[PDB]
């Protein structure tokens, strides 16, 4: 059963836990206590495969050490979370594209820009914006909302579809 | 070292800095440089820089103003930013 390493990045506060949370969560116990910080496990179904995700957060100040660092840049796949009612986070996501791919020195890092908290009136962030920036980095746009649920799996799964389209 | 270090003017034109400092340990996204009147009486202006560079030119100042510039780190890993480090400097 495939294994996928996905990092969730971006500006502080834009609900990058609250994805995960919403995607993770169940009314059974919690399947996985994964023992490394802010890391979570669950098994999903996308396409037919049966799928294994390992989710690394972006974890506290208090969970530094250098070894984490090395870590999270060996993940397949990362998206690119901002807020739509926060300017400056969409505005600094070509920093997360930027870094990540140096860091991994590659030239093709399967990601999915993922603009959150579409549930709030208080949008500053163009839908036709986010799409546009999507567009010129070739990689997928989704809208989500941790409040609602809307798109989140649909973030999630196209981050592994865009994982394997990489592997082929 | 979590914080950048050893920052500094390098070169200054009578209107502008290029500055520079010495990364953290981290890994950085991204630098948020600010910079204002020392007095304050000003709102600072801030611009990002990517984290792969320790460096940054600064224009548009007033000649014979004091200057504070201040540098951010931003993690990519982690959340939050690194303390800040600043200097003054008169142009
Ligand atoms: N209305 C709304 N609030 C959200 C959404 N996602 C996160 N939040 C709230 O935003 C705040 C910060 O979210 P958090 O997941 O900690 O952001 P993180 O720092 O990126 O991990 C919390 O109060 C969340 O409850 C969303 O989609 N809609
Ligand atoms: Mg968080
Ligand atoms: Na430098």
């Amino acid at each position: 059963m495939t294994e996928y390493k996905l990092v969730v990045v971006g500006a502080d506060g834009v609900g990058k836990s609250a994805l995960t949370i919403q995607l993770i969560q169940n009314h059974f116990v919690d399947e996985y206590d994964p023992t490394i910080e802010d890391s979570y496990r669950k098994q999903v179904v996308i396409d037919g495969e049966t799928s294994l995700l390992d989710i690394l957060d972006t974890a506290g100040q208090e969970e530094y050490s250098a070894m984490r660092d090395q870590y999270m840049r060996t993940g397949e796949g990362f998206l690119l979370v901002f807020a739509i009612n926060n300017t400056k986070s969409f505005e600094d996501i070509h920093h997360y594209r930027e870094q990540i791919k140096r860091v991994k020195d590659s030239e093709d890092v399967p990601m999915v820009l993922v603009g959150n908290k579409s549930d709030l009136p208080s949008r500053t962030v163009d839908t036709k914006q986010a799409q546009d920036l999507a567009r010129s980095y070739g990689i997928p746009f989704i809208e989500t909302s941790a409040k609602t649920r809307q798109g989140v799996d649909d973030a999630f799964y196209t981050l592994v579809r865009e994982i394997r389209k990489h592997k082929e | 070292s979590s914080v950048p270090t050893k920052l500094e003017v390098v070169a200054a034109t009578p209107t502008s800095l290029l500055i520079s400092w010495d990364a953290p340990a981290v890994t950085v996204v991204f630098y948020d440089i600010t910079y204002g009147e020392t007095g304050g009486n000003s709102p600072v202006q801030e611009f990002t820089v990517p984290g792969s560079k320790s460096t940054a030119t600064i224009s548009g100042l007033s000649p014979g103003v004091d200057y504070t510039i201040t540098v951010y780190a931003k993690y990519l890993w982690y959340s939050g930013y690194s303390s800040p480090i600043s200097i003054n400097y008169r142009t």
